[PDB]
């Protein structure tokens, strides 16, 4: 059985250090939300919340095994604390439940969960339609720079697709941009990805 | 005129437009802060930006002069 791949893969790996073969290159990470609902648009104080899906997706050199010789098992789920994650958050914050991650046999780690933000948004209005806001979200690690870890998004648009069609507000756009963000207090800049939610509503 | 921009990963020197003359240096605060301090944005201006509130801006007209705090200039 698979836990005897599980074996395991973690004797010689504990979450702390990066899964690269030796440290100063880079452990790239592809990430994608999939916006789910808009909870509510707290006009009056314009704070935007969500629900959402995260897909963050990377390679670990240390979780790799031969497939053949496993009895050919391509794949298998494993614990999100128990691996080592880009510990990639929310930095547009103003105010979450943990699950698994499908590890694959060439140590590429899957991990889509699920989130709740509060961030806040913006109106400047024309580009009308009557009422636009715009609201940012954007993400990037708490932990490392781009010189340790450089973060994608898996397209130039934040997925709709199962976006699940608001009464009052109304989806017209959500692109993705990848910026980084020096800070003065060192050290190689800080990749950020930027998915940009904009709205309007029918009267 | 040769400024350093941070528009650019890693940071780098590019030569500035015409009639932006003036190499700047602009810093405000995330809540970051107190993790990593200030947040730096340097480039190339005509006029020195007047700006904000809470800055630690500075101006320079030489070629090489606004680097980030990374060494000197
Ligand atoms: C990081 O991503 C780039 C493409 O975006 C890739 O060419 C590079 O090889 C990746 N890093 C490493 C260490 O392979
Ligand atoms: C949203 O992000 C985009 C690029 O990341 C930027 O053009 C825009 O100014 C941002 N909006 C706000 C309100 O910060």
């Amino acid at each position: 059985y698979a836990q005897k791949l599980f074996n395991d893969l973690f004797e010689d790996y504990s979450n702390a250090l990066r899964p690269v073969e030796d440290t100063d290159k880079v452990l790239n990470v592809t990430l994608q939300i999939t916006l789910s609902q808009i909870k509510d648009m707290d006009e009056r104080n314009q704070i935007l919340t969500a629900y959402l899906w995260i897909r963050q997706i990377w390679h670990d050199a240390y979780l790799t095994w031969d497939r053949d010789q496993y009895d050919g098992l391509d794949s298998i789920r494993i614990p999100s604390d128990l691996v080592w994650r880009p510990d990639i958050v929310l930095y547009n914050k103003a105010d979450p439940v943990n699950t698994n991650v499908v590890l694959r046999y060439d140590g590429l780690i899957t991990w889509d969960a699920p989130a709740i933000t509060k961030s806040s948004c913006v109106v400047d209005v024309t580009y009308f339609p009557f009422d636009n806001q715009q609201c940012n979200l954007t993400f990037g690690s708490w932990t490392y720079n781009g010189n340790q870890v450089d973060i994608f998004n898996a397209l130039d648009s934040g997925d709709l697709s199962d976006f699940i069609e608001d009464v009052e507000w109304e989806v017209h756009g959500m692109p993705a941009v990848k910026n980084v963000i020096s800070y003065g207090c060192c050290s190689e800049p800080y990749p950020d990805v930027t998915f940009t939610l904009l709205l309007k509503r029918r009267s | 005129i040769v400024c350093h921009t941070t528009a650019t990963s890693p940071i780098s020197a590019v030569t500035c437009p015409p009639g932006e003359n003036l190499c700047y240096r602009k810093m405000w605060c995330d809540v970051f802060c107190s993790s990593r301090g200030k947040v730096v944005e340097l480039g190339c201006a005509a006029t020195c930006p007047s700006k904000k509130p809470y800055e630690e801006v500075t101006c320079c007209s030489t070629d090489k002069c606004n680097p980030h705090p990374k060494q000197r200039p």
